[PDB]
């Protein structure tokens, strides 16, 4: 379930 | 400066430089949905890839790391973009940088390398990821790190064609081993999955699983307190049942059915189907594991959730109903019966679906054959329910396998 | 020898 890619998101 | 900031990053200046990288990754990184293609087209990949091995300007680095991780989030194609610059050595360099972000950024885009498929998997291993990335798991870590490196993990754990090495398994779980005692709850999340993935790849990753000692450690996570825990936990334990009886057995020993009433009576209702999935493969095994189901008391809850369930758990329930039948002994389809599960079983055989109906006429039939000495009172309890008149109806059915048997099951058994 | 357990993938349609 997972996400197997995920990306950076800014704060 | 806006958009041909392509000629920013190639300055001498390494401000202008870190700047005009530093705005790449805020397109990259500020919205829902990246523009990577053009990106990609306008030919910075080269120069982040540059930037990768710039042991002088730390923050350099991180900028084009970060920056290139959100385009190997993308797609395969871009993905293999990334790769195709041939990056991964770069990252692995990277892994063994003095400064926590910059090992940070890199486990982060090998992670969404590894994630792609099984090949790039392979391929990041190939290089020797396992070793420094293992290394980083550390009493004194940020844990904001430690997350993204059981997900890295994750990402090592996927991909069932072909599974990862064995060699690489064997090195992860002793990892697993002591990041399954940790507290947060995305540490305990992704452990558990990672250990759901092993034991979804087969019976030798199975074995490996069970050789490392922390089955005794998952089946406790069954009656967890948070729900994520709880159904991962039982995604993997389900997944080891799945195999040989000795395996199951493994399982068993660990008590695991006294988590098991909790999960049927959960609110959550993929939950109880997924239990009752467990028990099933439970249910399949040899004369003491039904026994174990018996003595457990889950019997009366199973009876349960074939009558008053959804459909979707109804199905579980009869298989696990259909595989007692065929797997148990004089006394144990004695008790069953005994907990009235005749009725409920019966009435499920009216249903669209065809596999179920075949599956509770062949409990039905093994029933009956079961009991010979009661089978005319079986018969009788059958008819009383309304069963034969559903199976007569059947009889009438567009399935050769089930008017088959419907047919031969009217022959053997009703005289009348 | 019938389809002795079930695996989980073919726990959907």
């Amino acid at each position: 379930e997972v996400q197997r890619k995920r990306q950076k998101l800014m704060p | 400066s806006l958009e041909a900031i392509v000629q920013n990053a190639s300055s001498d200046n390494q401000g202008i430089q870190l700047s005009a990288v530093q705005a790449a990754r805020k397109l990259l990184s500020s919205d829902r949905n990246p523009p990577i293609d053009d990106l990609i087209k306008s030919g910075i990949l080269p120069i982040l890839v540059h930037c990768l091995e710039r042991d002088d300007n730390p923050s350099l680095q991180f900028e084009a790391a970060w920056a290139l991780t959100n385009i190997a989030s993308g797609t395969s194609e871009q993905t293999q973009a990334v790769v195709q610059s041939n990056a991964v050595p770069l990252f692995l360099r990277l892994l063994h940088s003095p400064h926590q972000n910059v090992c940070e950024q890199a486990v982060w885009a090998l992670g969404n390398i590894i994630g792609d498929g099984p090949q790039c998997r392979d391929y990041v291993i190939s290089l020797g990821v396992v070793k420094p990335l293992l290394s980083f798991i550390s009493p004194s870590i940020p844990i904001t790190f430690l997350r993204n490196v059981t997900w890295v993990m994750v990402n090592l754990c996927r991909h069932k064609d072909p599974p990862p090495p064995m060699e690489t398994i064997q090195e992860i779980l002793p990892a697993l081993c002591v990041l399954i005692h940790h507290t947060d709850v995305n540490i305990l999340v992704d452990t558990v999955w990672a250990l759901s993935y092993l034991t979804d790849a087969g019976n030798e990753q199975i074995q490996m699983v069970i050789d490392s000692g922390i089955v005794p450690h998952l089946v406790p996570l069954l009656s967890h307190q948070e729900v994520k825990v709880q159904t991962a936990a039982l995604r993997a334990v389900g997944n080891i049942v799945t195999g040989t009886d000795e395996q199951t057995q493994v399982v068993l020993n660990c008590d695991a059915l006294s988590h098991f009433p909790a999960l049927l009576t959960h609110p959550k209702e993929k939950i109880n189907k997924e239990a009752v999935w467990f028990l099933s493969n439970i249910t399949a095994g040899n004369q003491q594991q039904v026994q174990a189901v018996i003595d457990a008391n889950l019997v009366p809850m199973i009876i349960h959730l074939l009558d008053k369930g959804d459909f979707g758990t109804q199905k579980e329930a009869a298989w696990a109903i259909s595989n007692l039948t065929i797997s148990g002994r004089k006394d144990q389809v004695a008790y069953l019966i005994q907990q009235n599960v005749i009725p409920p079983f019966c009435n499920l055989l009216t249903v669209k679906d065809a596999q179920v109906v075949q599956v509770v006429l062949d409990g039905l039939s093994n029933i009956l054959k079961m009991a010979e000495d009661e089978a005319e009172t079986i018969g009788n309890l059958i008819e009383e329910c309304g069963g034969l008149e559903k199976i007569e109806q059947l009889q009438n059915h567009e399935n050769e396998d089930i008017y088959k048997l419907a047919y031969e099951i009217i022959d053997q058994f009703f005289s009348s | 020898e019938e389809k002795r357990k079930r695996t989980y993938e073919t726990f959907k349609s």
